[PDB]
C-alpha cells in the first residue's frame, strides 16, 4: 500500500506543479502577441546505436541474475556460462567495431 | 572569500538531512521505539504476522516475553 | 621472443585501454582454475542450509548417521571456522 | 628567429611508453586540471562591492561633457 | 504517520535542489574569482527565491505544441520520476525497502528518458527533435556502463537491497577494491546527467544550439528541478555505492550527518568538475562509452564474477 | 485589510523576484559586448547581482543591444525581441545603438536601436565603461522596483 | 476493492491494449503499450514476481519501447493525429471498450463467464497458496538456476543475440 501512496503522491505533486506552471502565468493576463510523418532526415548512424544499445541491453538481462546464481552448488557450471555471456558480449562489440559500426564520418 | 559559500551549503546539508533524519524517528514512533521490522522473505513475514497475533493487541511491535509462559 | 615483446609494446603505446581489458578478461578465466581456494566456494554454498534437514528413520544400522545434533558423527563446519 | 611550438617526437621505451599509458588511464593531467580550479576557489576574488566601491580612473578620463567659467 | 514521512522527503528534496542552484552559482563564481549571488539575501541565501518567484510569473513561451498532451506529459514524467528515484534509499533506514530496491532504480531512471522524447516530439520543431535524439542516444548509451558497473558491483554484495550495501561496507569502503567502477561509473552519471562535459543539449553543436532559434519548449522551472533532483540523487546513490557510511542502530543520525557530508562532496564535484573542462564532441563522447568504457567494463565485470568464486568470497545471498 | 494594502505587498514581491532575478539577452553586435563582457568578468561580476551571464533568449527578461545595429540585422533583432517573454525590458548600451553614433550619417547603420524596439534605458558612452553598464542595469532595477501592476489593476 | 486489485489491473490492461490496436497515430500507439506495459508489470508483482515484474520496466519499457518511440521519431511520425478524431480509430476504440465492458458486467453479475474457456469471478485471490515461509524468493531461485540447469538455453539464446547483431549490419548497410 506505501509504494502505492509514493507513487500516487509523486506524481499527483508532479502533476499540480505543472498546471499551476501553466496557470499562474495567467494571472499577468499579457497581451495578445499576433506574431509568429516522414524521414527527418535521419541518419541511419542514429538508428544503429538505438538497436545496438537494445541488443546489448537485452544481454544485460540475462546477466543480471548472476549475483544470485554465484549461490549454486554448481559454481564451475556456473562461472563457464557467465562468463561465456559477457564474452559474446564482447564479441558483439568487436564485430560491429571491426565493420566500423561504431564510427560516426559520412 | 570562499567560506561565504558555506551558508548556502549548510542549507542544502540541512535540506539532505531531514529526509532521513525522518524517516528513522518516524519508524521509531510508530513501532514501539524499535526499528521498523524489516520481511524480505516470506519466514520473516511468518513470524511477523505470528508476533501480530501473539500480540493480542493486533501489533507486531508489541513483544510477549517469559511472561506469558505458564 | 622478441617480436612479441615489439607488438606488446605497440599496443601498450597505442590502445593501453584494451590492452587492460583484455588482461583483466585473461585473469578472469585462468586464475579461477589455478586457484586452491576455488574449492572452498563450493564447499561454504553446500554448507548454507535452505531446507530443514529431514530426519531419517533409524532402522538400527547406520552408523555414521548422529542422533543428535551435536553428536560427533555428520558433516563437521570446523574448516570453515578457521577459515 | 623563430621557434618550433610543437615539434617533439615521444620517447619509445618502457618507462615513457607506461608514464604515457598511466596517464591515460589514471587520467592523471586531467586531475592536474582540478588542482587549478581548487587552488582559485581559495583565493579571493577580484570583485569590488559596486557601487560602494569603484574602479580606478585617472584624470585623463573622458566622461561627460561640461562648459566651464573664468 | 506514512503521508507525513512522503512529505518529509519530497519537500527537503525540493528545497535542496532550490539551494544547489545557488551553491553551482557562487562555487563556479569563486573558481572563477569572482563570488556570484551575494545581494539578494544575506551570502545570496534569498537568491532561488527570487529565481523561483521569477520564472512562475513569467509569460509562457511560444510556439505552441505539437502535440498539447506530450507537451503536458514530459514535465510531469520527469519530475514524478526524480521524485520517486528517492523512496527507496537508505539514508540510512528507507521510505520504502525494497528487496530489489537497486533494481528499481535501474528501472526508474531507464525511464526518464521518455521526457526527452516526449518533449522533443511536442516541440514542433524538427531541430528541435533532432537535438532530443542525439539526447537519447547519449543517454541509453551510458545506461549500459552504469547497468554493468552495477552488476559488478552487487557480486561483491551479494544481493539487490540497497540496504545491504551498508552491511557490504562495514569494514571498508567499496571504492577500494572497486576504484576502477568507481571512476567509471562517476563518469556516466555525469554523462547520464547530462553535465559538463557531457552537457551537449546545452552545447554548441546541436541543430537547435542557435540563438535565434525557437520550438514549444517549458516549463523550463519543472525540467530544471528534476535535472537537478537527479543530480543529487546520483551523488547519493554513488556515495552509498562506494563510500558506505557506518550505521549504528542506537545513533541513526549519526549515519544521516555522515552520509549527507558525503554527498554533499560528491555534488560539489559535479561543480568541480564543470568548471575544469571543456565539453565533448557527440562523436567523441560516443567512442568514449562504446570504445573505452565499455570494453573494459566488460572485462571487470568478468573478472568480478570471478575473483569472489576464486578467492572464496562469495557473499551471503541474505 | 484593505485591498489597497495587499495589492501593494504583492506589487513589492513580484517586483522584487522580478529585479532580483535579471536574465539578460545581450546582443553582442560590435564593440559594445567587450565593455559588456568585462561586466561579467571578475572585476564587477554581474552574476553576483542575480544577473546570469549567458542565458538563452527564452528565458531572458532583458535584451541589452550592444553595439551598431545596422539595416541588414535589424529584422533580426525585432525577431528575438518579438520571441521574448514578457516581462521584456531593453536597454541601449553605448552612442551606436542610442542613435547611430559615429556612423549615424551612413547608408547602411539604424540611427538608434529605437526605431526598432522600444527602449527602456540608454547607456552613453563610446564605449560605456563596464562600470557605466552596470550604473545603467541597477537603474533598470530600480525602474522594475517602481512598477505598480497591481495597483494600476486593483483601480481598474 | 483492493482485493480485486489483479483485476482492476487486469481491465486496465486490456483498456490499454484497445488504445494502440485501434492504431491510432504512433505517436499515442507507443503510449498506449507504455501503460498497457506498466500495468502489466503490477499485475504480475501481486502474483510474486518481483523479478520478472522489473524486467518489463527495464528491458521492455526502459528498451525495447524507447527503441520503438526512438525509430518512430525519425522514420515515421513527427506529429500526430488528434487521438479519436478519425472515423476508423473511433469506432474501433468504442467496440473495444463495449465489448470490454460486458465482459465484465457479466463475470462480476454472474460471478462466471463463458468464452471459448470458463472463467470464474469469484476473485483471483481464491486461487492463492496458502504456504508461505522459506528463507528465500523462488522465483529469484527459479530464475538464478538459468546458469546451472540451463546451459544449453544460454548457448541459444547467447548465439541468437550475436546473430541479431550480425543480421541487422547486414541488413541496414544497403550494399
Ligand atoms: C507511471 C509513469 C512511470 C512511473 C511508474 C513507476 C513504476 C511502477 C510501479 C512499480 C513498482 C515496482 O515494481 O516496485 C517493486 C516493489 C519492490 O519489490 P520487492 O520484492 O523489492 O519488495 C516487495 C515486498 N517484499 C519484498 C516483502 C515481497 O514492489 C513492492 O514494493 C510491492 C508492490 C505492490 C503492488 C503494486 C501494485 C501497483 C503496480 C502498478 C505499476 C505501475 C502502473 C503503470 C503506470 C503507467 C505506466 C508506467
Ligand atoms: C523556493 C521557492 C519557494 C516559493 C516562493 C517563495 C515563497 C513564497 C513567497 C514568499 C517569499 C518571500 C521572500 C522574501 C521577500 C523579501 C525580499 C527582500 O529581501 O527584501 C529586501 C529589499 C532590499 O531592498 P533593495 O532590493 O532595494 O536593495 C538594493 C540592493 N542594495 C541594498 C544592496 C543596494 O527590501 C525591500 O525593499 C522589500 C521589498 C519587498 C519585499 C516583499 C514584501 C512583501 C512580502 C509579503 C508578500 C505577501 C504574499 C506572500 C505569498
Ligand atoms: C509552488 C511554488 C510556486 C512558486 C511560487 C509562485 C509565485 C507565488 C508568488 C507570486 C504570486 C503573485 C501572483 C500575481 C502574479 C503577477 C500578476 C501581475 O504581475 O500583475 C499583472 C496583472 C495586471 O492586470 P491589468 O489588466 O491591470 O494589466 C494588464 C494590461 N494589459 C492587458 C494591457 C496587458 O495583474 C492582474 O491581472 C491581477 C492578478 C491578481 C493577483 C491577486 C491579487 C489579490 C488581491 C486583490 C483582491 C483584494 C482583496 C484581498
Ligand atoms: C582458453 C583458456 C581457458 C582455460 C580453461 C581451463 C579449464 C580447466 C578445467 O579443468 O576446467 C574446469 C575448471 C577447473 O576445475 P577443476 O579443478 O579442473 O575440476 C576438475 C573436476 N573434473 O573449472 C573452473 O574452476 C572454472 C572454469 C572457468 C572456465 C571458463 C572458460 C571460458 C568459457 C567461455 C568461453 C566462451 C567462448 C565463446 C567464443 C564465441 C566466439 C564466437
Ligand atoms: C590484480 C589485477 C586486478 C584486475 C583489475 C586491475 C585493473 C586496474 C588497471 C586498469 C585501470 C582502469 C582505469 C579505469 C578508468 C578508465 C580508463 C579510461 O577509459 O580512460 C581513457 C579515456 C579515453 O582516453 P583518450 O586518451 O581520450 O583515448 C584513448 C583511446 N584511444 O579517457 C577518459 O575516460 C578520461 C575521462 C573523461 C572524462 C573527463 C572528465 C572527468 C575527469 C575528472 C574525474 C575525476 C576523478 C573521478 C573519480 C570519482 C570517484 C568517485
Ligand atoms: C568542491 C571541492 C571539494 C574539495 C574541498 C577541498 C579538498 C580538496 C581535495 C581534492 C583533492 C584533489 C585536488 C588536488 C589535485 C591536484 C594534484 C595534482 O595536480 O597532481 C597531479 C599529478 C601529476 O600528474 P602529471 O603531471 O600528468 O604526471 C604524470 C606522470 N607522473 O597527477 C596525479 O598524480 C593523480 C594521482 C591520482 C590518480 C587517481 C586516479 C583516479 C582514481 C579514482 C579514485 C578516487 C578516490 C577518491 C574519491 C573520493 C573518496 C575519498
Ligand atoms: C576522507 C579521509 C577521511 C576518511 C573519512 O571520510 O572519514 C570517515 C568518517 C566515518 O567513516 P565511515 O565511512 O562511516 O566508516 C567506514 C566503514 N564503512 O566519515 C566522515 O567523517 C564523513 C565524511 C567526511 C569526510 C569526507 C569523506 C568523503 C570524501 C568524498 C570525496 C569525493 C571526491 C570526488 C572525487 C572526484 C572529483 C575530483
Ligand atoms: C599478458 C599480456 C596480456 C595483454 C596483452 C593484450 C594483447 C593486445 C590485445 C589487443 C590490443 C588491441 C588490438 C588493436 O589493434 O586495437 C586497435 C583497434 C582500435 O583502433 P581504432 O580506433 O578502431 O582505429 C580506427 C582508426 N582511427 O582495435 C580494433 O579496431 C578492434 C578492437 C576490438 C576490441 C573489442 C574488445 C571488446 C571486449 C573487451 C575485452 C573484454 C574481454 C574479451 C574476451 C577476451 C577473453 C580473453
Ligand atoms: C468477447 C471476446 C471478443 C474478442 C475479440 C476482441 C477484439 C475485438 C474488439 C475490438 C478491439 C479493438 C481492435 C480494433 C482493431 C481493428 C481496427 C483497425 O485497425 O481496422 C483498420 C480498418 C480500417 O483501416 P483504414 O485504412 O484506417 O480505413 C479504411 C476503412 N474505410 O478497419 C476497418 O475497416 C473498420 C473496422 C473498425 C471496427 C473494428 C471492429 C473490430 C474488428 C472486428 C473483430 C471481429 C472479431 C471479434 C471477436
Ligand atoms: C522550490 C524550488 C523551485 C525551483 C527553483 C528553480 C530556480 C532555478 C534557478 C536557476 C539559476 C540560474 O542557473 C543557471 O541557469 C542557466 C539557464 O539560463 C544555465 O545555463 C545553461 O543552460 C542554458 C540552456 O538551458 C544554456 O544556454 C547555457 O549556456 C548553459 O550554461 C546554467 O547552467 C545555470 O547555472
Ligand atoms: S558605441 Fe562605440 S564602442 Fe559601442 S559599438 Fe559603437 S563605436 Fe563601438
Amino acid at each position: 500500500m506505501n509504494l502505492m501512496l509514493a507513487l500516487l503522491t509523486n506524481f499527483t505533486l508532479a502533476t499540480l506543479l505543472v498546471i499551476i506552471a501553466f496557470w499562474l502565468p495567467q494571472l499577468n493576463v499579457y497581451s495578445e502577441k499576433t506574431s509568429p510523418s516522414a524521414r527527418l532526415p535521419f541518419s541511419m548512424k542514429f538508428f544503429l546505436v538505438a538497436i545496438t544499445f537494445l541488443l546489448f541491453d537485452l544481454e544485460i538481462a540475462l546477466l543480471l541474475p548472476l549475483p544470485w546464481a554465484s549461490q549454486t552448488a554448481n559454481l564451475n557450471t556456473m562461472l563457464t556460462m557467465a562468463l561465456f555471456l559477457i564474452i559474446l558480449l564482447a564479441v558483439s562489440l568487436a564485430y560491429e567495431w571491426t565493420q566500423k559500426g561504431l564510427e560516426w564520418t559520412e | 572569500m570562499w567560506f561565504e559559500v558555506l551558508p548556502g551549503i549548510a542549507v542544502m546539508g540541512v535540506c539532505l538531512f531531514i529526509p532521513g533524519m525522518a524517516t528513522a524517528r518516524i519508524h521509531r514512533f510508530s513501532n514501539g521505539g524499535k526499528e521498523k521490522r524489516v520481511a524480505h522473505y516470506p519466514y520473516q513475514w511468518y513470524l511477523m504476522e505470528r508476533d501480530r497475533r501473539v500480540s493480542g493487541v493486533n501489533r507486531s511491535y508489541v513483544s510477549k516475553g517469559l511472561e506469558n509462559i505458564d | 621472443a622478441e617480436r612479441v615483446a615489439a607488438f606488446l609494446k605497440n599496443v601498450w603505446a597505442k590502445e593501453p585501454v584494451l590492452v587492460a581489458s583484455f588482461a583483466i578478461a585473461g585473469l578472469a578465466v585462468i586464475l579461477p582454475t589455478l586457484s586452491p581456494y576455488t574449492k572452498y566456494s563450493l564447499m561454504i554454498n553446500r554448507a548454507t542450509p535452505y531446507n530443514y534437514p529431514v530426519p531419517l528413520r533409524d532402522d538400527g544400522n547406520m552408523p555414521d548417521v548422529p542422533s543428535h545434533p551435536q553428536d560427533p558423527q555428520g558433516p563437521s563446519l570446523e574448516w570453515l571456522k578457521r577459515l | 628567429t623563430y621557434k618550433y611550438v610543437n615539434l617533439r617526437e615521444p620517447s619509445m621505451d618502457m618507462k615513457s611508453v607506461t608514464d604515457r599509458a598511466a596517464q591515460t588511464l589514471l587520467w592523471t593531467e586531467l586531475i592536474r586540471g582540478l588542482g587549478m580550479t581548487l587552488s582559485y576557489l581559495f583565493r579571493e576574488p577580484a570583485t569590488i562591492n559596486y557601487p560602494f566601491e569603484k574602479g580606478p580612473l585617472s584624470p585623463r578620463f573622458r566622461g561627460e561633457h561640461a562648459l566651464r567659467r573664468y | 504517520m506514512f503521508m507525513i514521512n512522503i512529505l518529509m522527503l519530497i519537500i527537503p528534496i525540493l528545497l535542496a535542489v532550490a539551494f544547489l542552484t545557488l551553491v553551482e552559482r557562487k562555487v563556479l563564481g569563486y573558481m572563477q574569482l569572482r563570488k556570484g549571488p551575494n545581494v539578494v539575501g544575506p551570502y545570496g541565501l534569498l537568491q532561488p527565491i527570487a529565481d523561483a518567484i521569477k520564472l512562475f510569473i513569467k509569460e509562457p513561451l511560444r510556439p505552441a505544441t505539437s502535440s498539447a498532451s506530450m507537451f503536458i506529459l514530459a514535465p510531469i514524467m520527469a519530475l514524478g520520476l526524480a521524485l520517486t528515484m528517492w523512496i527507496p534509499l537508505p539514508m540510512p533506514y528507507p521510505l520504502i525497502n525494497m528487496n530489489l530496491g537497486v533494481l528499481f532504480m535501474l528501472a526508474m531512471s531507464s525511464l526518464a528518458v521518455y521526457s526527452i522524447l516526449w518533449s522533443g516530439w511536442a516541440s514542433n520543431s524538427k531541430y528541435a527533435l533532432i537535438g532530443a535524439l542525439r539526447a537519447v542516444a547519449q543517454t541509453i548509451s551510458y545506461e549500459v556502463t552504469l547497468a554493468i558497473i552495477l552488476l559488478s558491483v552487487l557480486l561483491m554484495s551479494g544481493s539487490f537491497t540497497l540496504s545491504t550495501l551498508i552491511t557490504t561496507q562495514e569494514q571498508m569502503w567499496l571504492i577500494l577494491p572497486a576504484w576502477p567502477l568507481a571512476m567509471m561509473w562517476f563518469i556516466s552519471t555525469l554523462a547520464e546527467t547530462n553535465r559538463a562535459p557531457f552537457d551537449l543539449t546545452e552545447g554548441e553543436s546541436e541543430l537547435v544550439s542557435g540563438f535565434n532559434v525557437e520550438y514549444a519548449a517549458g516549463p523550463f522551472a519543472l525540467f530544471f528541478m528534476a535535472e537537478y533532483a537527479n543530480i543529487i540523487m546520483m551523488n547519493i546513490f554513488t556515495a552509498i555505492l562506494f563510500l558506505g557510511t557506518s550505521h549504528n542502530p542506537h545513533m541513526p543520525e549519526l549515519y544521516t550527518i555522515n552520509f549527507t557530508i558525503k554527498s554533499l562532496l560528491l555534488t560539489m564535484s559535479f561543480l568541480w568538475i564543470r568548471a575544469s573542462y571543456p565539453r565533448f564532441r557527440y562523436d567523441q563522447l560516443m567512442h568514449l562509452l562504446w570504445k573505452n568504457f565499455l570494453p573494459l567494463t566488460l572485462a571487470l565485470c568478468m573478472w568480478h564474477v570471478s575473483l569472489p568464486i576464486l578467492t572464496s568470497g562469495i557473499p551471503p545471498q541474505t | 485589510s484593505r485591498g489597497e494594502y495587499v495589492v501593494a505587498k504583492l506589487d513589492d514581491l513580484i517586483n522584487w523576484a522580478r529585479r532580483s532575478s535579471l536574465w539578460p539577452m545581450t546582443f553582442g553586435l560590435a564593440c559594445c559586448a567587450v565593455e559588456m563582457m568585462h561586466m561579467a568578468a571578475p572585476r564587477y561580476d554581474m552574476d553576483r547581482f542575480g544577473v546570469v551571464f549567458r542565458a538563452s533568449p527564452r528565458q531572458s527578461d532583458v535584451m541589452i543591444v550592444a553595439g551598431t545595429l545596422t539595416n541588414k540585422m535589424a529584422p533580426a533583432l525585432r525577431k528575438v525581441y518579438d520571441q521574448m517573454p514578457e516581462p521584456r525590458y531593453v536597454v541601449s548600451m553605448g552612442s551606436c545603438a542610442n542613435g547611430g553614433g559615429y556612423y549615424h550619417y551612413s547608408y547602411s547603420v539604424v540611427r538608434g536601436c529605437d526605431r526598432i524596439v522600444p527602449v527602456d534605458i540608454y547607456v552613453p558612452g563610446c564605449p560605456p565603461t563596464a562600470e557605466a553598464l552596470l550604473y545603467g542595469i541597477l537603474q533598470l532595477q530600480k525602474k522594475i522596483k517602481r512598477e505598480k501592476r497591481l495597483r494600476i489593476w486593483y483601480r481598474r | 476493492m483492493m482485493l480485486y486489485i489483479v483485476f482492476i489491473l487486469s481491465v486496465i490492461f486490456v483498456m490499454g491494449f484497445v488504445g494502440f490496436s485501434s492504431k491510432p497515430s504512433p505517436i499515442y500507439g507507443g503510449l498506449g503499450l507504455i501503460v498497457s506495459g506498466g500495468v502489466g508489470c503490477g499485475i504480475v508483482l501481486n502474483f510474486g514476481g518481483s523479478f520478472l515484474g522489473l524486467m518489463v520496466f527495464l528491458i521492455y519499457l526502459g528498451g525495447m519501447m524507447v527503441v520503438f518511440g526512438y525509430t518512430t521519431a525519425m522514420a515515421t511520425e513527427q506529429y500526430p493525429e488528434i487521438w479519436l478524431s478519425n472515423k476508423a480509430v473511433l469506432g474501433a476504440f468504442v467496440t473495444g471498450l463495449l465489448m470490454e465492458f460486458f465482459m465484465v458486467y457479466y463475470v462480476l453479475k454472474d460471478k462466471e463467464v463463458e468464452v471459448v474457456f470458463e472463467f470464474n469471478g469469484l476473485g483471483d485471490w481464491v486461487i492463492y497458496d496458502t504456504g508461505d515461509s522459506g528463507f528465500f524468493s523462488e522465483e529469484a531461485m527459479g530464475i538464478a538456476a538459468l546458469y546451472s540447469y540451463g546451459t544449453w538455453l544460454v548457448i541459444v539464446t547467447g548465439w541468437s543475440l550475436l546473430i541479431g547483431v550480425v543480421v541487422i549490419m547486414e541488413i541496414t548497410r544497403g550494399n
